[PDB]
């Protein structure tokens, strides 16, 4: 599962960026620090429905124009090996497992059990949310559902939860080879105007931390690495310039890939020799 | 006897009450029209009105408005310094 950093940032940024710039409360503990002039600016500007002005994002040299009033630039930077395993070996599975995925759920009534069900096979289940299955509760999976049963449970017939489980796909067990990658990836800010690249750089560095707590980062994304630079004139060909101020984010994850096992032992035999 | 007296602004934005409910704005969607309301002076929606920012655009379909009341807040601290004699 080779892991495209630049598609993830993409994949996270644009939505909750759109979150962030929606509500104001959350702009003001952000640009807690600043100067009311800027503050308020940037806030008239983006913050708000109703913001007639827009960020965008996207990636270098694109053939079209870019939104030069606000925009988040990103390109890939440099990658570099830094740990390895015995035989190249990360992991071994009895089972073809994808992404994992949370789902939330409502407990049906079931006759012995209560049981909810999710939009794809369960495959290994992680945790439901603040349960501790005892042993009498016989928790257990079945296609797409997870049960447990009713007794000292009734209560709970209405029980809305989250669940955490992993995408099953095959019952081909097999191993994963890899290795980890330190990879290093550039993000910067563009403007006509150095105040807007500042409150630009900061919203930048607040979703960042929120990326921390994504399952995504937690799983897979691990040990952010930030690197600030100087804001410089991007460009001086032009009626004005162009400031930015380049930010660099590293990140350690594994290149895996899956090989599958054909050699099941089944028969074993027993025999003495002649002599 | 008051000796000094020195006036300052701290705060200077717009608040808009309605008319009817008496509440004050504290969200709107993105037509701009009110998703929300609020009995609370500090967590109404507010325009900057300071010197700088006069003559906005992003509440023209707001002000128009009939049924809203523009109300102007400002924020004042006074020093008054005295003196008493013996």
């Amino acid at each position: 599962a080779i892991t495209s950093v630049d598609s993830y940032l993409l994949s996270e940024i644009k939505p909750r960026l759109n979150t962030v710039l929606e509500n104001c409360y959350i702009i003001d503990e952000v640009l807690k620090d600043f100067d009311y002039q800027t503050r308020e600016s940037f806030k008239e500007a983006f913050c708000g429905k109703n913001a007639q002005h827009e960020v965008t994002v996207g990636f270098n040299f694109p053939k079209f124009k870019n939104n030069y009033e606000a925009h988040y630039l990103i390109q890939l930077g440099q990658g570099q090996e830094t740990k390895n395993s015995l035989g190249s070996i990360q992991s071994s599975y009895f089972e073809a497992t994808g992404d994992t995925l949370v789902e939330s759920s409502t407990a049906i009534r079931e006759d012995d059990k209560l049981v909810f069900t999710v939009s794809k096979p369960i495959g290994e289940l992680i945790k439901v949310e603040d349960i501790e299955f005892a042993k009498y509760d016989n928790l257990q999976v079945e296609g797409n559902k997870v049960s447990f049963k009713y007794q000292t449970n009734e209560d709970y017939e209405n029980y809305n939860a989250n669940i955490i489980f992993t995408e099953k796909k095959n019952d081909s067990k097999g191993l994963v080879k890899g290795f980890t990658v330190e990879e290093q990836v550039t993000v910067v800010g563009l403007s006509f105007n150095v105040d807007v690249a500042r409150c630009l750089d900061a919203v930048l560095k607040m979703i960042l931390i929120s990326m921390r707590d994504s399952i995504e980062e937690q799983q897979t994304f691990q040990l952010q690495n930030l690197s600030f630079g100087d804001i410089a004139p991007i460009i001086e060909d032009g009626d004005s310039m162009i400031f930015g101020r380049p930010t660099i984010i590293k990140y350690t994850s594994s290149l895996d890939l899956d090989y599958t096992i054909t050699q099941d032992i089944n028969k074993l035999t027993f025999k003495e020799r002649k002599d | 006897s008051i000796e000094k007296k020195e006036e300052v602004i701290a705060h200077n934005e717009v608040v808009f009450r309605s008319l009817t409910q008496g509440l004050y704005v504290k969200e709107v969607d993105i037509y701009s029209d009110v998703v929300s309301y609020t009995k609370d002076v500090d967590e109404a929606l507010a325009m900057p009105n300071t010197i700088n920012f006069k003559n906005s655009r992003k509440y023209k379909k707001l002000i128009m408005n009939l049924d809203l009341e523009p109300l102007n807040k400002i924020q004042k601290v006074i020093y008054e310094t005295h003196l008493e004699g013996l």
